[PDB]
DNA sequence: CTTCCTCGAAGGTTC
DNA sequence: GAACCTTCGAGGAAG
């Protein structure tokens, strides 16, 4: 799961976040089992 | 409230109104949303309240934003994510957004999915996201800036335009309602041939006539009244403000109608020369009582005629 | 006090204070606020003194800051926060707040509520009742969908010789200076159809009098100060005095360029257009033409020399 | 010392002179702050040499800033806010103040408080902060360059004016027993009359004739060798140099007296029409030897008799 | 090296050479710092050459800047912090500095001191530097771009003249054993002819005949040489170009003498009417080839013989 | 996707069709890249879609941007680096790309490398890169707009121009066919007469079409239909959008026929005259709607007799 | 490639290169590099194949630049800093440079320094750099386009003028045995009548051809097969451009033959007046098509014969 | 984003 | 009608 966790904080990096704060945010998400999809969503989506 | 709130109401703006319904019908009788839509025009002409009714029209849900307030994708993606199928997104001052963002929103408007390219470029590995059906409302007082591959992803086009006595006489005659007052026919039309074509100022007009009708009078607007509150406020029933006026008569009586340089007027009149540029100058264009030339401004044979001056060529 | 305090005191703008007192007996009579009023126009006669007797003559407490002091949002967020029901903001040289302030103040006049972004967070607020006053002496440079949502506009013009006779006078006593008729009569004919210059001038021939004589003003100790003083019965200074006799002895009345006439005053070419030429055209003794400038009959009477069409 | 600090000392300027007495002496009497002052007019006349003059009158501290040092409203807001009771605040070259620290002024001078932005967030808050009373004294060249709102607010304007030969021998006399030299009043005269009426270029030629008096000489400036030193400098007896002697000539030998445009002359001394322009014609047309017209330069009869020629 | 290092060296300009002697005595016996001096004038006459010369007169080491190197009140501040008693400071390009910095100069030139504002911003006070006595020497093309109180506090002020053939004919010489060559006193008197009292142009002709003298020829600048190598330059023994001579036969042959317009003159020529203005016509007026007439422009006498046309 | 593929499906341009053809199949033979192509011409006549179908006849990625797109040389650099042998790159609106970013464009383009510096001060440093076989096309509106240094490295050009109604009227029954959409042979013949020559509106104006006949009809496109729908969107008989209208409504009612200038014309109605001058006038000249003159454009009698106003 | 690379293989220019190799040779005898060189003329001469030439005959490496993308002056210190002993630094559109930029080369160039202003801060400090030995090579289309001064600095004069027919024809002949092709004397002596005497057009032509007859024809160039290729492109029986044919239309067409000025056409036709000026009015006046008077061009009858109109 | 300044125009005189 | 000269006004690019 680590892979979708590395791919979730560049996603989000490459959506124009700094690398600290989409770390963070990324990192801020309980459910480590959802897919990437999932946690690039659900991180953009906390950040509303 | 002073905003329309449907078609019913909404008057004026005819030809693009009546287009509107047309496609809102056509969308109802199938399973689909409504083409992406861009409204032209100048400022003040009731841009906003058109997106309003829209969504009411359709029964949905109406998201509200600024170009400027999108400083990132993740905004307009995050927003994105907020909409439910069907929901109407209306950005104005779409020709203010950044760079960054308009080549992204081409996939959303056209493909209503986005994809994300991560990796050093050796080894790379994309992302999909699939997005709910919307339809994007824009609204812009400049259409020449907004590029050509936006401009060819909205498939709506609606010109606004300045309003005609007719139909402006009626929106005061309407506003005069909210209030107490009761108003003659013949004053409302003397009010609206002054506000220059836009409902922002005959509404502005209107307040100080009833401030005025209550003062120095018995509450009601009669003709006879009007004609003296509008010898209070100098507005010339052509809507010349008490400056225009002495702009006009200036160039005419000490330059023979120009050409005179823009330093030489404002310091005639003791102006600003930004004040002058800006504030006065344009609505003169418009009406067709000066033009600008190589060596200065020049009044036309149609200020002649209308500050009632002979003319000689 | 130097600043009138209500509208019994406020002499002149006959125009602006007439429609002002009906704006404002109407707004009581309703028990709304006032509407957003912008008041413009030439230095000192009179902008800044308006908006004080505008909040005395509502019965409210008036809140004051200044354009140059608001640099960002987060400013004019927190001051909006204080506002009563009914309270008057004034903002003074309002053409100086950023673009980023004024998009935040379309909609706190319009819909009275706040909706900003702004370690970021956002921030709501739905303000009371509260009427904007704004003063600027370059209107032209407010953006316009600022200027379309103001609803009283107040022009100031010049003030007339009547008018700054008794002003003159109402500064006398002050002062507690004795002053004669025909000596307030003469400081209101060069002062221009300003206020402040008007008091200007009555403190310079004040120290005069205290100095060079028995400290009252008469027709006689009025003459003395305005001849060292060197203010020409037109209101004219010595370099517009000189500008005029160069142009009539030395070109024939002109035309004359702009340069040419600089370099023969020894004066630098942006003070005179700037500085002097502005009241010489405005009073009708100069005028400008496409090869030049050139003295008007008006300028041979005033200085004594014979006029040939 | 080369300055001069008291209205004793201060030769000429008498229009300006006796008005700052009077202003001076009433404000006295009343004990109270001086009106706020504008000094301008040409270059090297005396206008810094005033401001100090005035603050040894009032018997008070200067304090001594300058246009080019203040760059935004923090700058200005410190050096207010530092001031005492009946404190003169001097600022030179005024007119490089940015336009948005000037309107800072305009409450200052009329009503001596400011606005100051204080706090953070929610905490947040605007305050008037109140000065004492004070005097603002200012000095420019370029008066037209400052803002019409900040004009109005100065109550005392000082427009300075040049000298006569009468003024600048006393200056040239003074100078001279600064310095240890021996001056005959002939000699002073003779360097006076050709200062074009200033007192820096006064000083100037003094220096240089001292120079020579001291190396071609026996220390002793008297009516031989400062005819030798000025024939040296090659400066007329009307103050005209190499390069205006030049022009005149030219205009006299090749063109009958003119009219002849700026362009065609430039090119026949070599010099750049920019130079010619900014330099050396403002004080040729200042005294009367040149005439501008619609056709070109003309020399006046004036010209003729001074360079020897008949005015045909 | 070619620059000359001091003042029984730099031939020519004997009118500025004899003043700066004089000057530099004096402030040598009394040990003082010499007074600011500006050196203006045409390009290439020699003006940064004489800059160093002055320098080892005085016996000073020289600190160099120039005016577009400085961009901002925080460059020149620092610059002045490192002057050491009696150093000479030459910036050169002075007319390029911006006018916000050239401001600054006034306070340091007359009173040696600047007023800075220093502090962390929540406390700051200005305060005085005091800068030791210095030299300061500035050269520029464009002395008409300069300020009035800037050119005001210059001290000496040197005008740079063109150079006359015997002097000019010294330089050719000179630069010849320089370069190790042996040239004819006659070839040198041909160059000095051709070189437009320029030393500058003196120098690039005889180091491209040099070069050629070497490849097809003896390794000797004899008199035949010199007309070969001239005649592939194509410089005629007036100094003239081809397009001068252009100009000049089409007066003469399509409009006997003129008067003709320049407009007129440079279809006929196929040249661009502002470059004839600009570039070529200036000397050829300072020669006496061309006259300008309220009816247009005329070839001289002159320009008949050098052309060998008859003149009537 | 509406757009076609290959040649057999590219309709018309059958100058610029043709010339491919030839360029295309003769590079394989030699198996080598093709060379720069730019086409220029008004907008939406089919240059993106061009240059889909060289990249797919020549079997290449299309990699894609645009002129503002690009702000630094660093911008392209990566998009260069990220080139495949034969890969082909297209650069809408080439002629608004910065300065600073053409300088770089020109070393790629003729000897495929590029030399970018790097470091500061003490750093400094500069990499030659190589880079593979690749071809630039190119597109603008303006072609005189283009920087002429730019505009010679291009070897082969495109000149794209109007559709006729044999053509326009296959595409309008192609593009209905996509949508399943049924439309008789007249009805199609309306719409195709109407829409300026110009594919891009002529599939603008079906779909608005199709939702008319929704409902005001029994989803068949009849030609009685057709002509009441394209008048309910305001098009005119002669295709004229709202902008055309009030172009030539204005000079009548305003100016009298003219003369008038595209700048003071563009600005009483509030449009841009780079839109005007690109999207309108081009056309409105060829159909002899408008004339130029030494003036400026003045209305022709046929846009009298059209907009009903009695010719003078 | 099909850039030369020796003298030998130099075609054309016989003037330019005589007297490079007299200086170059020179050059060698000693151990030093050339003097600055500046090469002008109209575009695509081949004057950048030039530069390379002589610095494969010097033995050294080539930097190359522009002027537009020199913005500011950290810019060119850093290229500066950058040279080897002996390199060659080579600035296309050098007229085109900042004045502030160009005002730094003045030291670089005289004598090998520069002066600094390095660091931030209290790290700001001025350091003067020494620059080894280099030759500088400045392209420009105009040379009464550079400053005094500047242009007063370049030793080295290079002027450059179309190719004859002899020797275009021997340059075609040449690029057509790079590719492997075989073309008849007819076909070579025929396109090169087309190529206005420019190398570059005439390549550019060559290689479309060279398409044409290895699709359309037997894979050889005759002078039938070269009329067919040239007809499907725009070229004209005599080279004219579809440019010139659009020049020459509207100059007897909308102003009645002349005169007419360059301002007012360009703006007509829609193009930057540099391209006008540089690329097409040279050929048309030095070709008879195009005649040139006070007011401005005017169109000669053989412009209206070929065009078909009645010279009336 | 603002100040500065230079490009293009046209009015007036003499020959 | 040809040639010089002065003055003004609106762009536009260099701080
Ligand atoms: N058709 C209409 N009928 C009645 N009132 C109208 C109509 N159109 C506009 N208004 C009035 O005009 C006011 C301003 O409308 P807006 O929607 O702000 O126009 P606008 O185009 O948004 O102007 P902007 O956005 O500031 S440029 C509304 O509050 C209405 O009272
Ligand atoms: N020859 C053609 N055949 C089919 N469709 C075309 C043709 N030309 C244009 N189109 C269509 O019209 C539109 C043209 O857009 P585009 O090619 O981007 O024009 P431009 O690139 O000139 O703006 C597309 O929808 C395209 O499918
Ligand atoms: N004398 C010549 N012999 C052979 N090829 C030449 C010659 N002159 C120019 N060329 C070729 O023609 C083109 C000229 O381009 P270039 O030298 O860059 O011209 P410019 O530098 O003026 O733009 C190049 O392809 C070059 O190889
Ligand atoms: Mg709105
Ligand atoms: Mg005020
Ligand atoms: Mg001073
Ligand atoms: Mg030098």
């Amino acid at each position: 799961s680590e892979d979708a966790e590395q791919e979730a904080v560049a996603a989000l990096v490459a959506l124009g976040y700094k690398p600290q704060e989409a770390s963070r945010m990324v990192s801020k998400i309980a459910r480590p089992d959802a897919s990437s999809e999932t946690l690039i969503r659900d991180a953009l989506r906390a950040a509303l | 409230t002073l905003r329309p709130q449907y078609f019913k109401e909404y008057i004026g703006q005819d030809k693009v109104k009546d287009q509107l319904k047309i496609f809102i019908e056509a969308a109802k009788l199938r399973d689909e949303a409504l083409d992406h839509t861009l409204l032209f025009g100048p400022p003040g002409l009731g841009k906003t309240t058109m997106a309003f009714v829209i969504a009411n029209e359709m029964g949905v849900n109406l998201k509200q934003t600024s170009g400027p307030a999108i400083e990132k994708a993740g905004d307009l993606v995050a927003i994105l994510n907020d909409l439910e199928p069907g929901d109407i997104l209306f950005i104005d001052e779409i020709h203010r957004m950044p760079m960054a963002v308009e080549e992204v929103l081409y996939s959303a408007m056209e493909d209503y999915y986005i994809d994300i390219m991560i990796g050093a470029g050796e080894t790379s590995r994309s992302v999909h996201l699939d997005l709910p059906p919307f339809t994007l409302v824009g609204a812009t007082t400049r259409a020449g800036m907004l590029s050509n591959p936006l401009r060819a992803r909205f498939g709506i086009n609606g010109h606004m335009e300045y309003y005609e006595l007719p139909d402006l006489t009626e929106i005061v005659e309407r506003t005069s309602e909210i209030f107490e007052m009761t108003i003659t026919p013949e004053a409302a039309l003397e009010l609206a041939r002054r506000s220059r074509g836009t409902p922002r100022i005959a509404n502005r007009l209107l307040k100080r006539v009833r401030d005025y009708a209550q003062i120095m009078g018995d509450g009601v607007i009669d003709d006879k009244i009007a004609d003296q509150a509008l010898t209070m406020l100098d507005v010339d029933h052509e809507g010349l403000d008490y400056v225009d006026q002495k702009i006009l008569r200036t160039m005419i009586e000490m330059y023979g109608g120009g050409p005179v340089g823009l330093g030489t007027l404002s310091v005639n009149i003791a102006e600003e020369r930004e004040t002058v540029e800006d504030m006065y100058e344009p609505y003169l264009i418009q009406k067709g009582f000066i033009m600008r030339t190589r060596t200065g401004r020049v009044a036309t044979a149609k200020a002649y005629e209308h500050m009632g001056y002979d003319y000689t060529r």
